[PDB]
């Protein structure tokens, strides 16, 4: 995306906060 | 915009050894889990390329007194839309969803957005401020890859030095807190170096 990120890689910090 | 004498003194001192740099470096036990301290290069963290995420990490030491200066290196091309540099208490959050000015978005952090040339503190409730303050309103100021952060816990201020030029006090009101170096980032695979240079006790 615009910040060199993608949707494939896991958002570990978000899942840690759940 | 003239360096305080105490700062001039500190900046003149030879910088501390790598061993000492490591004592003040990024804390891999005090981070968003979307970043990590590089094993082979412990002054540098790497941010995983997570979409719609803003991520921070604090340095190992929270300062309560004295003058402290460290060097940040953050390559222009790895800044993205929100590259923020400052300090935080231990309670500041180290992550947000979306791309935002995480450092300075709350009462627990104070940040300079390097791209916007703006300061943020309690940013959901207070307006941001232009920095360096001499910039006319539409005026561009390019922050180079490396620059210095000066936290004076005795005076209770945070200032920045860019290519040897004191850029002025950015924030005041920091006396009596315990403040840690912090950055927030949004760019996938960005690597950000922090090198502690020196500190001077009060007197």
């Amino acid at each position: 995306d615009i910040n060199n990120n993608n949707n494939i890689v896991e958002d570990v910090e978000r899942k840690r906060e759940f | 915009y003239c360096k305080p004498t105490r700062l001039d003194l500190l900046l003149d001192m030879p910088p501390v050894s790598y061993d000492v740099q490591l004592l003040h470096s990024w804390n891999n036990n005090d981070r968003s889990l979307n970043v990590f301290v590089k094993e082979d290069d412990k002054l540098i963290f790497h941010r995983h390329p997570v979409a719609q995420s803003t991520d921070a990490i604090r340095g190992k030491v929270g300062y309560t007194r004295g003058l402290h200066v460290w060097q940040i290196t953050w390559a222009m091309r790895q800044r993205g839309t929100h590259a923020v540099v400052g300090v935080a208490t231990a309670d500041a959050p180290l992550h947000s969803v979306g791309y935002t000015t995480l450092v300075g978005n709350n009462h627990e952090s104070w940040g300079w957005d390097l791209g916007r040339n703006r300061l943020y503190h309690d940013g959901k409730n207070q307006p941001s401020k232009t920095y360096p303050a001499f910039l006319e309103p539409d005026e561009t100021f390019i922050v180079p890859d490396s620059f210095l952060v000066a936290l004076d816990m005795d005076d209770g201020t945070l200032s920045f030095i860019v290519d040897g030029q004191y850029m002025g006090v950015a924030f005041r009101g920091l006396k009596g807190k315990k403040l840690y170096p912090v950055v927030s980032a949004v760019w996938g695979h960005c690597e950000i170096r922090m090198r502690y240079l020196n500190g001077l006790d009060p007197e």
